[PDB]
């Protein structure tokens, strides 16, 4: 749903090692990151089919 | 871990790993039947590793048991991060020996320049992503509050406690959520946050453990 789609892969401050799916616009494609467990944004999906789904 | 050491096998005996088909956070043994850990490492379902010195290669050494009940704190805030810790009671008692054993809860809490001990398999590099197969090690001070609430200034409750080095270069990362931060033999601290890895001036951020004494022992009794 696009303005989520635009923002910045964000790791957040919390120390967790959760690995996530984040729409990268110059690529065009959903791509893998890790997350720390809170904080960051809303580019921050659980997989890839519901990444593409959403910002694909 | 930043610009730690590989601990030696089987020397922090009480180090878990909460995994969910890959590993995620680490924690604490306080006794035969349950697990300390942070509030942000909540999943439903987590099995918990014990015994654990590389993370990828069946050692023999190992207990796996799944977590029974996940119970976080009643008043863990979501934005803040106030108020960050969990018990996991195992589905069934470990067998404790030489490499599985529990870590004793404060008897008070410990004063600034205290040396600890953080131990995680969390990640290696400032830049980049490198995670160890084994256990890594570092050995870093309690700071005065003054200095942690200077380096994150308005964020700092009276739950936190920062430890590390303002100059940077060591401390903890990614994938040491949960672990154990043992000053004198006793669990002061749950790694909990900070901005980056090993940045200068912005040390690691801890759940300070001694103010939720009672609320373990009255938790672990009522369950």
């Amino acid at each position: 749903v696009r303005e989520v789609c635009s923002e910045q892969a964000e790791t957040g401050p919390c120390r967790a090692m959760i690995s996530r799916w984040y729409f990268d616009v110059t690529e065009g494609k959903c791509a893998p990151f890790f997350y720390g467990g809170c904080g960051g944004n809303r580019n921050n999906f659980d997989t890839e089919e519901y990444c593409m789904a959403v910002c694909g | 871990i930043v610009g730690g050491y590989t601990c030696q096998e089987n020397s922090v005996p009480y180090q878990v790993s909460l995994n969910s088909g890959y590993h995620f956070c680490g924690g604490s043994l306080i006794n035969d039947q349950w697990v300390v850990s942070a509030a942000h490492c909540y999943k439903s379902r987590i099995q918990v590793r014990l015994g654990e010195h590389n993370i990828n290669v069946l050692e023999g050494n190992e207990q796996f048991v799944n977590a029974a009940k996940i119970i976080k704190h009643p008043n863990f805030d979501r934005k803040t991060l106030n108020n960050d810790i969990m018990l996991i009671k195992l589905s069934s008692p470990v067998k404790l020996n030489a490499r599985v054993a529990t870590v004793a809860l404060p008897s008070s809490c410990a004063p600034a320049g205290t040396q600890c001990l953080i131990s995680g398999w969390g990640n290696t590099l400032s830049s980049g992503v490198n995670e160890p197969d084994l256990l890594q090690c570092l050995d870093a001070p309690l700071l005065p509050q003054a200095d942690c609430e200077a380096s994150y200034p308005g964020k700092i409750t009276d739950n936190m406690v920062c430890v590390g080095f303002l100059e940077g270069g060591k401390g903890s990362c990614q994938g040491d959520s949960g672990g154990p931060v043992v000053c004198n033999g006793e669990l002061q601290g749950i790694v909990s946050w900070g901005y980056g890895c090993a940045l200068p001036d912005n040390p690691d951020v801890y759940t300070k453990v001694c103010n939720y004494v009672d609320w373990i022992q009255d938790t672990i009794a009522a369950n």
